[PDB]
């Protein structure tokens, strides 16, 4: 697997069941969850005028 | 207008987590239907005001 996807994992499943164990405080995620990235040329953007 | 999974996912979750940590709490229970509404019912120990 890759560092998106332990943390994908981590706030998915983990950190949820983590919040409720007793005692806990709070729990803090050093990762990020999973989402759709569109990269955008902003040349290629130009030539079709959008 | 959702359906009882929709608020399920989306409402009902976080507020529970905070509602878990209250004070003389002897449980708390939640509760979806078809209707567009969530109910969450936190029952405390007895004799709290």
């Amino acid at each position: 697997y890759s560092e998106v996807d332990l943390s994908d994992y981590l706030v998915r499943n983990v950190v949820e069941e983590l919040k409720r164990v007793e005692g806990v405080g709070k729990v803090q995620s050093f990762g990020a969850e999973k989402a759709m990235r569109i990269w955008v040329d902003p040349n290629k953007l130009v030539s079709y005028g959008l | 207008g959702a359906t009882a999974k929709t608020i399920n996912d989306s409402v009902v979750t976080l507020i529970e987590r905070e509602l878990s940590g209250v004070k003389n709490l002897l449980y708390y229970s939640a509760t979806t239907d078809t209707s567009g509404t969530a109910e969450i019912t936190a029952t405390f120990k007895p004799g709290t005001d």
